[PDB]
Order: structure tokens, then sequence, then C-alpha cells
């Protein structure tokens, strides 16, 4: 109400405004899914678009070999956000010749999210991603959120009506995790979990787009007829 | 290297060689030192390899960003000039360039600027720049004359390097022809001295130095 | 450094202070330019609420930009030195690196996105200016007359007024001037921008100032006696 | 721009079936003075590499604190520090040899040449060189300074090429590291008969020896030399 | 008053929603892509007959292969275009060919957001870049000053988008042809503009892989204002 | 942040105007009133210094009229700490175009950089704009004998006679009924304080509650001199016309 | 006073074929009269179908390739995964070069791949960028030995057709990779013999359509 | 860059420039005209090392016709040359100074007198009858100290001029292929074709 000007105002019951607001950007954007076993990670995104003579808003962005993320709220602030993991994973390699662990992946990105909440004049970052990756610690999933927060998980969605596809994973979750060295079955686990988030719209062929990264396969993004096999 | 371009009743001729060396050392007789600037701008490359191909490529994205701007082909005064305030500002920093910027445009006609690496930007009908100039100077000022032909003007500049492929040791390989009119540029091919020198004696009855 | 953004955005859609600039122009004395078939000319109010001021030295309407092109202005009178000195320096640098003087069009193209840049510049608030600029391009005989504006956008006119009581001119000027047919000649092209400021003036003394551009940099500003003549001529045949 | 003032020598090292093997003597020599004779030129960094420093000592002292704080930094939010995302060899090299050449690139060297030795975390042997210029190589057998003129021929007898390191045992390959540190003594006029020596196996681990000599050395043979040339008494 | 860059309780940037609403009051601009080139036209909307309508340019080049067309606060597009600009002909200088449509469109998209307390405030203007490369073929792009850029079949920007663009779902399909989509441009604008069409206050625009990008001359486009009338009056 | 305490000095009002300056006009038109008369072979600058006590040291004050110049002077109306900050830079600008060209700067230069840096403060830096209106009159052999006046909107106009500060509206009024062009310095003289003595909101113009200024041609030969007047000498002028 | 350049010996060859480019490099290091290393390879598979050396220097050649590498990388992500051809990668490495024009890369750089026609390409480079294509290019400290006996073997210079008077040249025609790897691997021979900085060993990384080949072969080791 | 000279008469003031430019051992061109002119009534010639010498008096040259858009007024000599002296008083201390060296003719119109200044490089500035730079001070000083009046009409200054380029061409090393010739008076600049 009165402490909402921006980000440097708690309120009186120790709230921040401006990162709430910032949260509910992502409510707003299209669904997507992370979940993962122990040999291979999956991210799973229903695009959306403007019109039927539109273009479908890509979700899915790679960092580096062995790590990416799908995006929900602002894209240019996921654009950033991916830019700067993109350094973050590079500087790793470079200088030490070592893969950075998606564990600091989260961490870093955490800490760069922070400094935007705590000073005058900028402003939170207005999306939340879900990063997946492969390091010497076999698969992860992490879900991040611009009040800072990042979280380690089997399995997540963000996004509107990402609670159906959200209790769905918690029904399933004994079933996939347990599909190791089985990429097609974890990729429908999760195809089956956003479906759950699906109201009056159906997953078509240029609606859905999937990612996979594992043990002995590189992050690569799906679409168009290459996901039409599970559909 | 050895570079000429002049100016004459039909326009622009433009001849140059093709070798490069790093001392005594041949590195290359098939080098490109007429860059294409666009259909009406030609500029010639002597000196240091990497700083005339780098800057003289620089300047043809310049060009471009003009007639994009302006919605209008870049003057060769203005071309030249920014070719020569660019080295300029890098004066005493040791770059090494002998440029010749040749075009045609409707208000100025056909117009060679000589631009090099210690500022100088000169106007003038014609020049001869390079380690083997002088050669091709002796070989062109005596033949040279306002009305020559388009067919006697392109052997002249192609028999000018000639010469100085002989003479001069750093210069060789190939030559490389242009002729500049009214309609923009036209390329009269790559002539390699080797068979060339034979040709030219043999037709021409000169070079009686050497051992027939 | 002052960096508070003072030209944003409003619900409706509208930048307030580009908007407020506006109507500092509206307040500015009149200014009216014409061009001819071979001939430009720029006419300006100069509001007689003022006597006892010295003409020789009092700064003109009307300045010179380079020896072919010329800048008149409605608005804040402080706010134009800094659009005039700004577009005088960019004069000379281009005769400097291109070897050529400027086109109209470039110079206006210039002017306006100075005063554009002051529209989303942090710190600034927009110039409370709007400029007529006037003359002929290098070697060419084409007349050229440009309008710029506070929010940055500029665009060619036939002819055009701009200030206090401009839409009353700018109303006469669109039955009076022919596309088909404009000004053959200079005296038909001053007198036409003459009769165009009578109709807002009020007398015409030493109220109105007329500036003659003609090609290959050859301006010349009227005196009282030669403006007052058209001043004579006009009334006598209004009388009918 | 600088120049070295209390320096150290040669350190020497070679590959063998199971792991890696790396020494180098104990002095700080400023000049023809020899004037430190306590100084460790070998510093571990975790359980699995050790890296070898000649030249500068004031370098080679900076050099510890960076290796000792990388170690800080990797466990910081790391709860597999001591585990999968631990120290690898070819990590602390790769960070050293961009140091090198960021230095060298500045005009202001750190005037050393390393070897970094070390067994992977999948079991394979790291031996690689880097020197102040930024130059990097591995081979076999690696030496630096003096070492690199009379230990490299000596190791090279024993493991000439890639197919001799299985054939090569760690007794064999520290016999004649301990040969060549003693060849060394001989020979070069800033050398120290003390010396520490490190293995890094990847059965065993890492084996730190500290304060071993130079001995069985041949000396008899001097009585016999009288002169010059002619000279008889 | 209030930051520059605040979130409304719903989750949007204040100063870009308000900038959408400045577009909307911008002239019409349509674009039309199809297999054998794209087209764009614009409403020129003189405000006033003295106005020499010629000199209205909301139809830019970017490059030889890329073109572009505006919508808003026009005066804003400036500093867009030059980057836009640079950024093709820098492209060309580091790898020696043309630079992808989308590369472009991102480039342009990446300074939108760059505004705070940089910029003092967003771009008010939209911007439909159209062109050409080897990879996707013929595209066409809506740059807005959120930062968001989407691939467009057909759009419509400006005050008579809404009822464009439902006229442009009709009648879009796959296999139009070059002639059949600058007919549907000029049918389109001349249903939403204010004043009626002719040659002055309208402008066509295209982009072949051919003969890439060009502006229609007034008579060019004279004669297809002509044959749009007669095939209309044909059934 | 600080945005909350921010008055947004450069900014225009719905009507178009700044209202920074305006304000500041209302500041100035509060001072006491300063006079700029030009004649044919001189100029006359007169103020009337602010409510005077009677122990204030008048002889060795100044508080109106400074000189920036050997050639040009100036009377003040407003603030006088932000009128020095201004004339520091104008004493300081006239001579660096001295050391540049090796000439005296012509007047109207000086009026323009001076004007030019009150108009900055209008538009950019959020600060407030210099409450202060110059009278500047000076001598160059472009243009002769010259009167200008600058305000805080950075705007300046050339004068033959004007008045600056409280009753400007009455003062021209009187000035604009009896000024004409052929007129003398000596003559100006006396229209100076004349419009003074009837426009002052005091009971009676005295010597103690006037500052006066004189830049005649009346030097030996072809140059300027620039008098400022001592007390017992506008205690002469003022018997001379016959005010007192 | 600090002298930052050092010279790590070795040499390369690149040839270009109709349908393919081999880029040979002996694998030899060396500082002064030392052997530093008998197996240091300096010719890496930079993706795309390029490959590429840097010799001179190993740590500017190092920090070069390395920095190529990585604007391979960049150009995937910021132009939706595009093949860098083989003529735009040449162009970013003379603004890579030519970046440090007034602290040189002390190396000669050639890649080598195919072009957008699929036909075999080799591009040289000098220490501050100039650049050119070419079928044939030695570099290093042994190019003086190895280059005019490219000249005479894959371009045919100075030879003509037997009878003809010497007035018709042999013609030119593409060689097999079969025959290019010949002349690459008695290219190596006569240089190791003649000179003391090459030797140890041969590696050839072949470029076809199917993609990046290595061939190894041993050379004299004194 | 050679030779450039200057001579003050009673009505006006002449300046005379090699034609020369040379580099190496090639004479590059033989018509190079080594003067700008600052304002209608005022006229620079240069000389010294290559890039700066142009650079220098384009920039001046630039200076001054912005001064006279703004102001609507031409400069006196005296204030032009007073610039030009300053700018390379700044130049000599600055990390890299222009090395050049100019003649500044100009004909004032208040005084109806005309002036010629000598600046070098290192902004020496000096009001002179005649001026020269470079070598050809050695030669022309003496000779014009013997031949030259206060009050010479413009037709003797050529005179007198044609015997310095004489002399210059008899005992100077270098060939400079002859002067271009200007005269400066109360009508403006004007150049002297066949000399
Ligand atoms: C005639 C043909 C010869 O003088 C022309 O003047 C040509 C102009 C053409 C090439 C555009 N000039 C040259 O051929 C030119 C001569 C030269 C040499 C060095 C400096 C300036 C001018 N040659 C070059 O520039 C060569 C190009 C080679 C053939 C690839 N390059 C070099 O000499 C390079 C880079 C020079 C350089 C300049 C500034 C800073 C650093 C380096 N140098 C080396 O290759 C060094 N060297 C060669 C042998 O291998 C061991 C190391
Ligand atoms: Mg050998």
């Amino acid at each position: 109400n009165n402490y909402d000007g921006d980000t440097v105002t708690f309120s009186p019951t120790g709230r921040l405004f401006q990162v709430e607001y910032a949260l509910e950007a992502i409510k707003q954007g299209s669904v997507t899914v992370g979940l993962r076993s122990n040999t291979h990670a999956v991210l799973v995104a229903l695009k959306r678009n403007a019109d039927e003579l539109s273009s479908y808003q890509k979700k899915i962005i790679k960092c580096d070999e062995h790590m990416g993320l799908s995006l929900a709220g602002l894209a240019p602030d996921a654009r950033v956000l991916s830019n700067y993991l993109r350094q973050q994973c590079n500087y790793s390699s470079l200088v030490f010749n070592r893969k950075l662990a998606v564990e600091r992946a989260g961490h870093l990105l955490c800490d760069k999210a922070q400094k935007n909440t705590q000073s005058y004049g900028g402003r939170p970052y207005g999306v939340g991603l879900l990063i997946i990756g492969y390091d010497k610690s076999g698969a992860h999933l992490l879900e991040f959120q611009p009040s800072g927060n990042v979280t380690e998980l089997y399995g997540t969605a963000i996004g509107a009506r990402s609670q159906g596809a959200k209790t769905y994973l918690e029904r399933t979750l004994d079933t996939f995790i347990k599909i190791d060295g089985n990429p097609d079955e974890l990729i429908k686990a999760g195809v089956e979990a956003i479906s759950q988030s699906l109201r009056d719209e159906s997953l078509t062929v240029d609606n859905l787009s999937i990612a996979i990264v594992g043990k002995d396969t590189p992050f690569t993004i799906y679409d168009g007829e290459a996901v039409a096999k599970y559909i | 290297t050895t570079t000429l371009a002049f100016r004459f009743q039909g326009g622009i001729i433009v001849a140059v060689n093709s070798r490069a060396t790093a001392g005594n050392w041949v590195a290359s007789q098939t080098v490109k030192k007429v860059i294409e600037i666009n259909p009406f701008l030609l500029g010639t490359m002597a000196g240091g390899a990497a700083d005339c191909q780098f800057w003289e490529t620089w300047l043809g994205s310049q060009c471009r960003l003009h007639e994009l701007r302006e919605k209008e082909r870049i003057s060769v005064a203005a071309a030249s000039k920014i070719l020569s305030n660019l080295v300029y500002q890098y004066k005493g920093a040791g770059l090494s360039m002998g440029t010749m910027i040749c075009g045609y445009t409707r208000k100025e006609g056909p117009t060679i600027y000589y631009v090099d690496s210690d500022g100088t930007r000169l106007k003038g009908d014609i020049f001869c720049v390079g380690s083997g100039q002088t050669f091709a100077y002796g070989v062109l000022d005596s033949n040279y004359k306002w009305d020559l032909s388009v067919e006697d003007a392109l052997y002249l500049g192609k028999r000018s390097i000639l010469a100085a492929a002989h003479r001069d040791a750093y210069s060789g390989g190939s030559v490389n022809l242009y002729h500049v009119t009214e309609d923009g540029w036209i390329y009269h091919g790559n002539h390699d001295v080797g068979e060339l020198f034979w040709k030219v004696k043999e037709e021409e009855g000169s070079f009686n130095n050497v051992i027939g | 450094g002052y960096d508070r953004a003072l030209s944003i955005f409003s619900p409706d859609g509208h930048i307030f202070q580009v908007e407020y600039a506006l109507e500092a122009v509206k307040r500015g004395t009149c200014a009216v330019g014409v061009k001819g078939k071979n001939c430009v000319v720029l006419g300006c109010e100069r509001r007689s609420t003022l006597k006892l001021q010295d003409t020789r030295i009092t700064p003109s309407k009307v300045s010179k930009i380079d020896s072919h092109v010329v800048l008149s202005f409605s608005g804040l009178n402080a706010d134009s030195r800094i659009l005039i000195e700004k577009a005088r320096v960019e004069a000379q640098s281009h005769r400097l690196t291109l070897e050529d003087p400027v086109t109209v069009e470039y110079l206006t193209r210039y002017v306006a996105g100075v005063q554009q840049r002051y529209t989303q510049s942090g710190g600034v608030r927009p110039f409370g200016v709007s400029t007529l600029i006037a003359g002929f391009d290098p070697r060419d005989d084409e007349p050229k007359l440009y309008q710029t504006e506070p929010s940055g956008i500029y665009s060619s006119w036939s002819a055009q007024t701009i200030g206090r009581n401009s839409k009353t001119v700018r109303e006469f000027l669109e039955k009076n001037y022919d596309r088909k047919e404009p000004p053959a000649t200079v005296e038909e092209c001053v007198k036409l921008t003459v009769r165009s400021l009578l109709e807002v003036v009020q007398t015409g003394a030493k109220n109105i100032e007329i500036t003659v551009v003609k090609p290959d940099s050859d301006i010349v500003a009227l005196s009282s006696e030669e403006i007052n003549q058209y001043v004579t001529q006009i009334e006598q045949e209004k009388q009918e | 721009t600088q120049q070295p003032i209390v320096t150290g020598t040669s350190v020497i090292s070679m590959k063998y079936d199971n792991g890696v093997i790396i020494a180098a003597d104990n002095l700080g020599s400023y000049g023809s003075l020899l004037r430190f004779n306590g100084v460790e030129r070998l510093i571990p960094v975790g359980d699995n590499t050790v890296v070898g420093i000649s030249g500068d000592i004031s370098d080679m002292q900076h050099i510890e604190r960076l290796l000792k704080d990388l170690v800080t930094e990797n466990a910081y939010d790391n709860p597999l520090a001591d585990a999968e995302e631990a120290l690898e060899p070819s990590y602390i090299f790769e960070y050293l040899a961009t140091v090198m050449y960021q230095r060298r690139s500045k005009m202001n060297p750190l005037w050393n040449a390393i070897i970094v030795a070390g067994v992977q975390s999948n079991g394979d042997q790291f031996l690689r060189y880097v020197n102040l210029l930024g130059v990097t190589y591995s081979s076999p057998t690696l030496a630096t300074g003096f070492g690199a003129h009379m230990a490299n021929p000596l190791l090279r007898k024993v493991v000439d090429r890639e197919s001799d390191i299985p054939k090569t045992t760690v007794q064999v390959a520290e016999e004649a590291i301990v040969n060549a540190m003693r060849v060394l003594y001989y020979r070069d006029a800033r050398s120290s008969r003390n010396f520490s020596l490190a293995i890094i196996d990847k059965n065993t681990g890492l084996t730190f020896k500290k304060n071993l000599q130079v001995e069985n050395m041949k000396w008899d043979f001097a009585k016999d030399i009288k002169g010059y040339g002619t000279q008889k008494i | 008053d209030r930051g520059v860059s605040t979130f409304s309780p719903e989750g949007r940037l204040f100063q870009v929603e308000y900038s959408l609403e400045a577009i909307k009051l911008g002239s019409t601009a349509i674009g039309i892509a199809t297999k054998e080139g794209v087209v764009l036209g614009v409403e020129k909307r003189a405000t006033s007959p003295l106005l020499e309508s010629d000199s209205i340019e909301k139809i830019v080049e970017i490059d030889r292969h890329i073109g572009c067309a505006m919508s808003g606060l026009t005066a804003d597009a400036r500093s867009m275009i030059e980057h836009a600009r640079t950024a093709a002909v820098t492209h060309n200088l580091y790898y020696d060919e043309d630079i992808n449509v989308e590369s472009l469109t991102q480039s342009v998209c990446d300074l939108a957001l760059r505004f705070g307390e940089l910029m003092s405030r967003p771009f008010g203007v939209a911007l439909l870049i159209a062109g050409h490369d080897a990879d996707d073929g013929y595209q066409l792009f809506h740059a807005e000053p959120s930062g968001t850029f989407y691939r467009y079949n057909a759009k419509a920007i400006g005050s008579g988008s809404e009822g464009a663009q439902a006229e442009l779902l009709n009648e879009w399909h796959s296999s139009l042809t070059l002639k059949e989509a600058e007919l549907l441009v000029l049918k389109i604008l001349k249903q939403v503009m204010e004043e009626k069409l002719d040659e002055n206050n309208a402008q066509l625009s295209c982009i072949t892989k051919q003969d890439g990008f060009k502006i229609y001359d007034n008579e060019k486009t004279a004669e297809l204002i002509k044959e749009l009338k007669e095939k209309e009056a044909a059934e | 942040g600080s945005r909350r305490y921010d008055s947004r000095t450069t900014i225009f009002s719905p009507e178009g105007r700044l209202y920074q300056v305006e304000y500041a006009l209302e500041s100035i038109s509060h001072a006491g009133t300063a006079i700029g008369i030009m004649a044919s072979d001189g100029i006359v600058l007169a103020a009337e210094r602010k409510v005077t006590s009677t122990l204030l040291e008048q002889d060795t004050s100044t508080e109106k009229l400074y000189k920036l110049n050997d050639k040009i002077a100036v009377a003040v109306a407003g603030l006088t700490a932000d009128a020095e900050i201004l004339i520091n830079t104008a004493r300081i600008h006239a001579q660096n175009y001295l050391k540049t060209y090796n000439e005296d700067i012509p007047v109207e230069i000086l009026v323009r950089r001076l004007s030019d840096i009150k108009q900055g403060y209008t538009q950019h830096g959020g600060l407030r704009p210099f409450g202060v209106s110059f009278i500047y009159a000076g001598y160059d052999d472009r243009y002769g004998y010259q009167l200008y006046t600058s305000n805080p909107s950075g705007n300046y106009t050339g004068w033959k006679a004007i008045s600056v500060g409280a009753n400007t509206s009455a003062a021209q009024t009187l000035l604009q009924m009896d000024y004409k062009d052929d007129m003398k310095v000596d003559d100006a003289i006396e229209l100076a304080l004349k419009t003074l003595s009837k426009t002052t909101d005091s009971s009676a113009l005295t010597y103690d509650r006037l500052e006066f200024a004189t830049i005649r041609k009346g030097a030996n030969d072809g140059e300027v001199y620039q008098k400022i007047f001592k007390p017992q000498e506008i205690k002469d002028i003022l018997v001379k016309t016959g005010i007192t | 006073q600090f002298n930052p350049y050092g010279d790590n010996g070795g040499t390369i060859l690149g040839i270009a074929g109709e349908d393919f480019a081999v880029l040979a490099g002996d694998t030899r290091n060396i500082t002064d009269y030392s052997i530093n290393s008998r197996y240091e390879p300096k010719v890496f598979d930079c993706g795309d179908n390029i490959v590429m050396s840097a010799n001179g220097f190993a740590a500017d050649g190092d920090a070069l390739v390395k920095r190529f590498k990585n604007s391979v990388k960049w150009y995937h992500f910021d132009h939706n995964d595009k093949k860098l051809s083989i003529n735009s990668a040449a162009r970013n490495i003379q603004h890579l070069l030519y970046g440090k024009r007034f602290f040189p890369y002390y190396v000669h750089t050639i890649i080598a791949g195919l072009d957008e026609d699929g036909k075999g390409a080799v591009y040289s480079f000098d220490p501050v960028g100039s650049y050119e294509r070419e079928q044939c290019r030695a570099g290093g400290a042994a190019a003086s030995l190895i280059m005019p006996f490219l000249d005479n073997q894959v371009n045919f210079k100075n030879q003509y057709e037997p009878g003809t008077n010497g007035k018709v040249k042999k013609p030119l025609k593409y060689l097999s990779v079969e025959e290019v790897i010949k002349l690459v691997r008695d290219s190596f021979t006569s240089a190791t013999e003649r000179h003391i900085q090459v030797g140890d060993g041969l590696e050839i990384l072949i470029v076809t359509k199917d993609g990046v080949r290595k061939e190894f072969y041993e050379l004299k080791r004194d | 860059m050679d030779i450039i000279l200057g001579i003050r008469v009673q009505d006006s003031v002449i300046l005379a420039s090699s034609k020369a430019v040379t580099r190496g051992i090639s004479v590059l061109k033989d018509s190079d005209d080594k003067t700008r002119q600052l304002s209608p009534h005022t006229l620079m010639s240069f000389a010294g090392e290559a890039g700066d010498t142009v650079q220098f008096a384009e920039y001046i040259q630039a200076n001054i016709q912005l001064y006279s858009i703004r102001e609507d007024y031409e400069l006196s000599p005296q204030a032009v040359s007073s610039f030009v002296r300053q700018e390379l008083a700044k130049s000599i201390r600055s990390r890299r100074p222009y090395q050049v060296n100019v003649l500044i003719g100009g004909y004032d119109k208040k005084k109806n007198k005309p002036e010629l200044y000598q600046i070098d490089y290192l902004g020496t500035k000096v009001e002179l009858p005649y001026g020269a730079h470079g070598y050809s001070g050695f030669y022309t000083f003496s000779l014009l100290d013997h031949h030259y009046r206060p009050d010479m009409t413009t037709e003797e200054g050529l005179d007198l001029l044609k015997l310095c380029v004489q002399e210059l061409e008899k005992r100077m090393p270098m060939d400079f292929k002859g002067v271009i010739v200007k005269i400066v008076d109360k009508d403006g600049i004007r150049q002297v074709d066949d000399f």
C-alpha cells in the first residue's frame, strides 16, 4: 500500500511487496515442468503464443553442454540471468578446466538476484527458472525464484496452474525417480505431468517444448516434429 | 610491394602486384592488394599487410554505414578522409600503410587519393606506392599521356608493375588490373609474371638485359 | 550526478514534460516559413510591449547556422541558443570530415536528434523550443524548409508556422499557398509571408522581421523601411 | 619487470604405472650464497596433488597462499568438498597456468617454473609444467632448470615413451629420481644435499618424504687426480 | 511520485505498460510474410496538408536484407535504427556474412529494458522488423519496448491494429504470392485509415532474397491501389 | 530513496512555464531597483541600496555595482551572494578571452556566456536557479556603448534604457516618457536619479541609500573610463540636480 | 630485462583437396636446445568442422586457440546454433589477432576445413591478423624447407609438359587424400633430417564432410 | 613541406609556398597548395611534419569559421594569430605535439593595414615585414634586408619575391618544384596563376 513504492522498503509485517509483485509475474507466465531420475534430468515447457499468426515464445535456454534452464515470467530477465550463467559456466571451464556444479550455479543466481532486492533504483528480476544439469554428483534439478530463494528438488513446476503438475509429481515421485537409463520414459512422465496443468488447450506439435540432459547425453532441446513422438 | 593508379581520359587504371615478404623470405605470390569497397570504390594496399587489410575492410563498413544513414554513396574525398583521420589517431604507434583510395562519383568525377600511415592525404592524377614505386614511376611517367586509350592505359599499368616486379626484389608474383569508369570498377584479370615477362619480352622486344 | 527521470510516461500514454514543452512553444512569438520556386523566406513576430529596446544589439530571431542554412524558432529564447550553438559546431565538424557543407535535411536531423535525446535522458528536461530550419543544399537550387519540435520529430514543409496564434496563420497559408504553383519570385514569397503575419501581429512597424535565403549562400535580412513597403502595399489592396 | 632474488633450483618428476613421483631440494639461494637451508619447495594440495616450484621464493610463497586460499574457497557451500567436488590436479594446474600467463601479459611475471604432479579422480596420472611465460607442456618426465639438462636424460632411459609407463614400478621410478638428485648435487652449483620427495599413488595415496639426503656418492677417485696436465706430485 | 522500474501489483512494469498506450496512439503499420517475400506498409498520416508527405520516413532500411517499419513515438526509433544498422554492419565485419534477422531483432530488443535510475524511460515506439536469411528464410518480427519479440506470419501495429489483426487472421494463408500480399496490406490499410488511402498518405515496401530491401515509389504504389479497387469491384 | 525529497527544480508547469524561474523573478521584484541608461557619449548605472541602517559603513561598501573589467560593469538585483558567484566567473571569462585573442572581450560575448550558465541551471543539474538579474553596461570598438539585461531564465536582451528589481513597471513607464536618442550623459544622470526618486519606496532619496556609476569616453582621446561614484560625489550630484 | 616472448619451435602444414583438407603438425615442443615434450599436440578440432593450429610461442598459441574455441561457442549461443563457416571463422580470427596489434600473439596460425560449397579450404594468418585462403601453406620453424617443395609438388610450379619446349605448363589438378598424406609425411621426414627443432612425432588431422579423423606417425627422435 | 615565405608591403601581404611533396626518394606531387583560408581577409601557410601540417591547418580553419558564424563578424589578423599561437603553445607540452610552423598573412579592415605574423611550432609569435620558415630564411632574410623597402607596391613585392625564389632555386639542394603565390589585401585573397 504505502510500502510497495520500491524494493528498499519493508512493510510493517516484514514483507517486501516489490519482490512479491515480481513473484506475481511468474504466476501469470505459461506453465513449465522439471523432473529428474538418477541418470537423466528433464525439462518440459508449455510455450505460449500471441495469436495464431505469431510464433510460440521459446521457454528453454542452454547454458553449457551439461546445464540449462526453462523460464516463466519476464523473458528478457531470463535472458540476462541465463547469459550470466553462461559466463560463470564458461569462467569455470577456462580458468579451472572444471564443469560448473549445478549447486554453485544456483548459489550464484541467488546472490545475483539478492543484490537487486536491497538497493535503491534497481528492481527485482521478474522471472522464475528451473535449472537442470548433470555434473560430478549426478543429475540435478533446481528451482529459482527472484526473491533469491533457490531450492534443489526431485521434481517441480512453475507458472499458471502449476499446482496440478506439482501434485502429480508428488504422487508419482517413487515411480519416475527410478527411470534410469531410459530417456524416453522419463520424458513421457514429464509430458503426463504438464498435462495436469492444461485447460481447454492440448499439447500440439508447435506448442510443446522438451529438453534433456544426462550421463551420456549433452543438454539438447527438442521442438517441432521432434516432439511429435510424445503426443 | 608495388602498386599504382593513374587518372586519364577514360577514367582510372589501377594495377598492383601480389607478393608478400617477411624479410627476404617470399611468403606469398597470390595476395589480393586491391580491396573492393563498393561497385564504385577501390582501395590499394602497401606496407603492413595486416594494417592495410584490417583497416581498409573497416573502411568499407564505415562507407556502408554512410549510405544507410545518408541514402547516398559516399564521396571519394569523404571515404579517404575517414581512413586518414583514423591512421592519424594512431600516429606514432607504428602503423605501416601506403594506400590509394580510387573511385568515381557524380560530383567529383574520377578521383584518386593517396593516404599513408603518417597522416598524409593527397589528391592527384598519378601515384605509385611501395618498395618498387620508383621502378613503376620510371616506365609510367615516360609513357603517360592523358589521351591514352582504355586498351593502351590498361597495358601501361600492367607493364609498369612488370617493370617493378622485375627489378625490385620484394615485388613480383602476378599483376592484378582494374579499370574504373562512370559506371563503376571493372576487373581486368590476374596476370602471372612467370608467363607475362616472356610474352612481353618476345612481343615488345624489350628486356634485352635478360638472357633470352 | 543528477539522474532523475523527468520525462516519463503517464497512464494514458503521454509524456507530459514533452507536451508541456509544446505549451512553452505555443506561448512564444509567432514564426513563419514559406518557400517559393527559387527561395525560402523566414518571417518572425516581435512583441511590442517592449519599447526602449536597442535593435542593433538585441539577439535576432533568425540565426545563421552556416553560410547557406538558417534557423528560426518559437518558445524559450535561452533554450534556442543551446540548439543553435550545437548546430553551428556540427556544421563546421561536417565540413572538416566530409569536406562538404551540411545538407538542410542533415542539419535538421541532427538538431531534432538533440531535442529527442533530452526527452529520454536522466536529469534533464526537454527543450521548450520548436525550430524552422531553411536553406539550400551545396550545389543545389531546390529550396528546403524543415520543422522540428521538443519530442524530436521533424518533417519537411512547403510552408509552415509555429508559436502563438500559429493555428490562425496556418489556416491562412493552407488556402493561400498553392502546391502546383508556389511563389515564383522573391517579392511574391516575401509578400505572402508578410500577409500571413499580418493576420496575427498587430502593427507592421518594428514587429515583423523578414529574412530571405537564396541559393549559393545568399542570405540577407530586410530593414524596417523595406518591410514597411510590403505592409503599406498590402493594406491598400485590402480596402476593396 | 622483475629480477629474482632468493631462488630455488631444479624440480624433477616422472610418471610410473600407478601414479607420479616429484622431488626438489630444500635450498633457498641468494645468488652464489647458499642462504636458506630449510625451504620446502613441494606443496601438497589436498591428498591427491603436489605442486613443485622453482625460481623466486617470494613468488613461491605467494603461490602457496593462493593454493591455500583455493582449498578454502572450494569448501564454501560444497557438501562434496572431500568427495566428488574435491580439487583435482587438472583444476589446480589450469588455475596456476591462467595466473602465470595473465601476469606475463601484464609484464609483471611470477618468476617461477612450476610442475603440478597428481592423480585424477578416475585414476589417471597427471603431470604438467608451467613457467613465468605461461608456457605449458606435459611429458612422462618433467624437470626444471638444471634438471631439464641432466635429470630428463636419466629419467627418459626408464620411461622413454607412453608405453613404458605401465612397465615402470614405483621402486624403479623412485630409484631413478633419487639417482637424478645425486647427479644434480655433483654438478649443479646452486643445489643442496638435503631434499624432499613426494609420491602420489592411485592406491596408497599421498606419501610425503622429508629430510632425505644424497648418499652412496663416488669421491674416492679424486685422490689420484694430481695437477692439471704434467705435474706428477 | 514513484520509481521508474516499479512493478504493479499485477506483476507488470508500469512504464512498459504506459509506453504501450503511446504506441496505440501511433499511425498504423502492417507487415505480411510470404514465401516469395515480406511486405511492409505504413500509414503516413500528415498532420497538415502543407506538410510534404514524402519527408515522412516511417519505413527504413537496416541492411540490404533487413527492413523496418515503425509506429508510436517515431522520434524514439532513430537510436534503435542506428543501433540496428551498426549491429548489422559490425557483424558483417567480424564474420564476413549477413546477420540473421532474429539475431538483429534480439540485439535491438536488448536496448528496450536498459532504462531506469542507461536511459530515463522505455521507448515509446513499436517496430516491425522484416528480412531474409539463408537459414530461416523470410521472417517478420514485432519488437516491443518490453524487450519481447514475437515472429509473425502477419502483423499490424498502431491505432487500427486490433481491427486489422482480426482481418489478417482471416485473409492470410501459407501460399500467398508477393502481389497478393501487396494488395492485402493496401486493402487493410484503407479499411482502418481515417483519411482516404492514396499514394501520398500511404507507403509500401518489400524485402526479397534477389533484390533485397526496397521502398516502393509513389508511381508504383499508385498502380497497386488502382489494381486493388478494380479487383474489389469485379465481384 | 531520496526521490521523496526532490523538489524537481528543472521542470515545466502545465502552462509551459518554469516554476523556479518564475519564483526567482518574484524574489528579484522585491530587491532594490537598479536603472541603466545608455547615452550617445556614455552610459549611466544607478541603483538603490536595500533599506540602509545609519551604522552601515557606506564608503567601503559594494552591494549593487560591480566591475567586470576596465570596459564593462554590472548592476545587480536579487541575492548578492548568487551575483558574486556569477561575477567572478564573468571576470575569469573576460581574462580568458584576452589571454586567447590579445583583445578585450566584446560585451555581448561576455553577456551570452553568463546567460548560458543561468540557462543550464534551468534545464539540468537539479539545482535551484541563480536568483539574480543583471544590467550590463559596457563598451567595445564594434557596437560602442551597450546596455543588456539577463535574468534567472538565462534570457538576455539589449536596451537603450532599462530597470530591474522593484517597481520596474512604474520605472519603465517614466523612462519611456522622458528618454530620447540624442541624449547626453549628464542628462541621463539626471533622468536615472529622478526616476529612482519617484519610484522609491523610501520617504526621500538620499546619498547614503544609492550607488552610482558612469562609463564615459571622458578620458583623454579615444579611451573609456569607469567611474564608480564615491559617497561625497553622489551627495554633490544629488544637490546639483535639485533632489536635496 | 624481462622478455615476455619465447620460441617453442615445431612446424605445421596445411593442404586442401577437392572434398577434404588436412592440417598436419609435429608433436615436438622445445626451448633453446632442450626437448620439453616429444608428444605435445598443437593441432586442434575446434568444432563446426574447423581444425586449427597456432605455431610459434606456445603460450600465445594456446591462448589464441582457447579464445577461438570460445568464440565458436558464443557464435552458437548468439545466432541460433548456426554453423560457423570457415570464411567467417577466418575473419573472426583476424579480429582476435589484430586486437593485440600493439602486443602481438607471436604465432603463425593456420586453419583448415570445408567451404560452403563443400570444397577443401586452408587459411593462413600472420601474427597480427593478415589472412589469405590458399591451396597450400607451411608454417613454423621449418616452413622455409617445406614450402618450396609444396609449390613444386602440390601446385606443380616450374614443371612443364615434356617435349613442349617449356611452353605448356603441367596442368593443375586436385590430389587424393592418399597422395596428400604421402606429401605430408615426406615433407616432415625431410624437415626432421635438416631442422633440429622438428622431430619426435607427426599428427595429421583430416577434415571431410563426415567429420574429423586423426592419423599419427613416428618421426626421428634425435 | 619545406619552403614558405611571406612579405608585407604597403597595401598587401604576399605568401609564397613551395609545391613539392616528397616522401623518400620520390616527389609524389608537384602542385601542392600549402595554405588554408581562415577568413575572407586572413590566409595561413604551413610547413613541417607530414600529416600534422594539414590536420592542424584545417583544425584552425574550422575554429575561425565557427567564430565567424557565431558572431557574424571577422576576427582581426592579430586576434587570429594570438589564437593560433596559444594552440601551438598548448601543443608543445602535449603527449604528441604538432610539429607545424606557420605564417599568417592578413589585412586588418579596421586599421586598413596589412599584417604578417610568423609562428613556429613552439608557439613563438613575431610580427614582421618579411618572414620565412625552415632553411629558406638563411638565404632570403639577408636578401630582403638589402632590397626590401616599407613603401613598396604589390607589383614591387612580387618582383622582390621572384628574386628570392631565383636565389633558392640556385643554392638550395632540394628541388621544391616552384611556388604558389597568393596575395592578401583590402579586397580579400587571390592567387597568382603565372609564376
Ligand atoms: C611489398 C610486397 C613488400 O614490401 C609490399 O610492401 C607488401 C604489402 C602487401 C603485403 C599488403 N608488404 C609486405 O609484404 C609486408 C612487409 C612487411 C613486413 C613486416 C612489417 C611490415 C611490412 N609483409 C608483411 O606484413 C608480412 C605478411 C606475411 C607474408 C604473412 N607479415 C609479417 O612480416 C609479419 C607481421 C609483421 C608485424 C608487423 C607489426 C607487428 C608485428 C608483426 N611478421 C612475421 O611474420 C614475423 N616473422 C616472419 C617469419 O616467420 C617468423 C616470424
Ligand atoms: Mg630433428
